């Protein structure tokens, strides 16, 4: 009974974080600065840009961001690499996310493990011609996202958290004291799903 | 890779389902293919809504239902047919009072060609709350939301195979590698699934590298505008890929100011003003609807559903490729072949 109201509370907390990340990325994406990159490349000035943003609003940030023009990759924040998300697999998700203003999830094996990942890319535009300058892609690596199980456990109240892909556990909110591990739990099955897209994932919650 | 979107694409939706290609396949045989006659005669006449965009300078829609009108005539089903006009600028509390109107008839199908988003409320009404088979128009992509249930027929000319056509041409026409520019629609729906499908498939398929790419105001001028300033920062392209057939019109003109009529470009859809100019030789290419062939399949789907057999969920009404080298005779077969119901 209780089981329904349960699986809403902590999917709406689900669905919040990537809807302030896509506001923020809608947001950031018409800035001055980004556009004015194209021209000029001066990593210093746009490391600095995306710093400022993130730090008022830290829990909505994604693990990481590149920019392309229409051949390739221009620019990295450099926070792909310790992900295990090399050069060629970068490249490799802005080849495979072809449409804008969406959502995609992506599922792909690396040198140091599987990585599940949502990636959405943004054109970059010239306000007064209306070209398209290139794109930006912003990236959230659900694998041991530790603020984000955090954040689920903390906002739905309940006692623990556990992110699953076809039954194998991606992230946990456990702080490691406590009677069950991860292997016990696998008591609430939520599936994600994203505007009617059933995915793999589910989110398991612990309340007794 | 999973894009997490609220729509089914129109192939998409086929794979999944198979037995619905099946079903679609058929739909599209008989809508090509000479009536046949309902076999299984109705006790009454069947009540039909439809609700259509009023004030409206093209003639799409009175064709429309000059096509469906006809087809039922031909398949000897008896009909009552009531018709209901929206204000387009009217604010939303008037035209769901407009509505109404294809309520009270208590129809047996009600024809929307609306927009589903705006009036989400009244088609998820019709669908969850009343005992009438929904029939929308100008969309071929199911809503997701809707799995559980989806509407009796969704029809409309799809923006993704149109597109898809076009690129194919483009693709067998040009060298790999080659050079081009694209001229979106306005930033939105119509760009997406005009646009990004085609740069997506020649870029696969043919590796074809974009030089730049341009948003609209989906306007004559703004094509104009954009074409001017794309081949002044990229003049070295082999062809120009327009999303709409003003953007494509606005370039048109750009070529002819500044000698560039070696690039090629193409209208998107097929109407008179686009063939006047394919015959000029001031368009290269364009992909025409067919377009009574949605009437006629509306037709087609309630005879299937009177004689108690199945019905697609989704079809899309054919496209033909049109390009300068055509003849005369052939683009006015293809005039005819188009306008077969609705003209006479």
């Amino acid at each position: 009974r209780t089981k329904q109201q349960t699986s809403a509370l902590i999917h709406n907390i689900f669905d919040s974080h990537f809807a302030a990340i896509q506001i923020h990325h809608d947001s950031n994406s018409k800035s001055e600065v980004i556009r004015d990159f194209y021209t000029d490349r001066d990593t210093d000035v746009l490391n600095f840009f995306f710093l400022s943003i993130d730090q008022s609003d830290p829990s909505h940030t994604p693990e990481f961001r590149f920019l392309t023009d229409h051949k390739g990759i221009i620019w990295d924040d450099g926070n792909a690499h310790f992900y295990g998300v090399n050069d060629l697999i970068l490249d490799s998700l802005a080849n495979r996310v072809s449409f804008s203003n969406n959502w995609y999830y992506i599922n792909v094996m690396t040198s140091i493990g599987s990585r599940h990942m949502l990636v959405r890319r943004v054109p970059i535009l010239d306000p007064s011609t209306g070209e398209v300058l290139g794109f930006s892609f912003n990236a959230v690596v659900l694998d041991n996202n530790f603020a984000l199980m955090e954040k689920l456990k903390s906002e739905s109240n309940v006692d623990n958290v556990v992110l699953v892909a076809n039954s194998v556990p991606l992230a946990n909110s456990l702080i490691g004291d406590e009677p069950y591990n991860v292997a016990d739990v696998l008591v609430i099955e939520t599936p994600i799903v994203v505007n009617a897209v059933t995915t793999e994932l589910c989110l398991l919650t612990v309340q007794d | 890779t999973q894009v997490l979107n609220g729509y089914w694409g129109y192939q998409e939706f086929l794979d999944e389902f198979p037995e619905q290609r099946n079903l679609t396949n058929a739909l599209s045989e008989a809508v090509r293919a000479q009536p046949v006659p309902l076999s299984k005669p109705t006790q009454r006449p069947i009540k039909i809504s439809v609700v259509y965009p009023g004030q409206q300078v093209s003639d799409y829609w009175v064709r429309n239902i000059a096509s469906f009108e006809k087809r039922l005539y031909k398949l000897n089903i008896n009909y009552q047919l009531n018709q209901v006009f929206t204000r387009p600028n009217a604010d939303i509390k008037q035209q769901s009072l407009s509505l109404m109107e294809a309520l009270k008839s208590k129809s047996d199908y009600l024809i929307f060609t609306l927009d589903t988003t705006r009036h989400r409320k009244f088609v998820e009404h019709v669908l969850d709350s009343t005992n009438t088979k929904l029939i929308l128009q100008n969309i071929t992509t199911p809503v997701r939301e809707w799995d559980k249930h989806q509407p009796f027929l969704y029809v409309g000319f799809d923006h993704a195979e149109g597109s898809r056509e076009l690129a194919t041409e483009f693709g067998k026409f040009f060298p790999k590698h080659t050079y081009y520019s694209v001229l979106y629609f306005s930033e939105g729906y119509i760009s997406d699934v005009r646009g990004d499908t085609f740069i997506h498939q020649v870029n696969r398929d043919n590796n074809f590298e974009l030089q730049s790419a341009y948003y609209t105001k989906a306007t004559k001028q703004s094509g104009y505008d954009a074409a001017k300033a794309s081949l002044a920062k990229h003049p070295d392209v082999d062809f120009i890929y327009a999303c709409s057939t003003d953007v494509a019109l606005g370039a048109v003109d750009a070529l002819a100011e500044l000698g560039r009529e070696d690039i090629m470009i193409n209208g998107w859809g097929g109407g008179s003003a686009e063939l006047d100019a394919i015959q000029k030789g001031d368009l290269d290419i364009t992909v025409m609807r067919m377009n009574d062939d949605t009437g006629i399949a509306m037709a087609e789907a309630i005879k299937w559903d009177l004689e108690d057999k199945p019905v697609p969920t989704v079809y899309s009404g054919d496209f033909e490729i049109v390009t300068k080298a055509d003849s005369p005779e052939r683009i006015e077969a293809l005039k005819k072949r188009a306008f077969r119901y609705s003209d006479n």
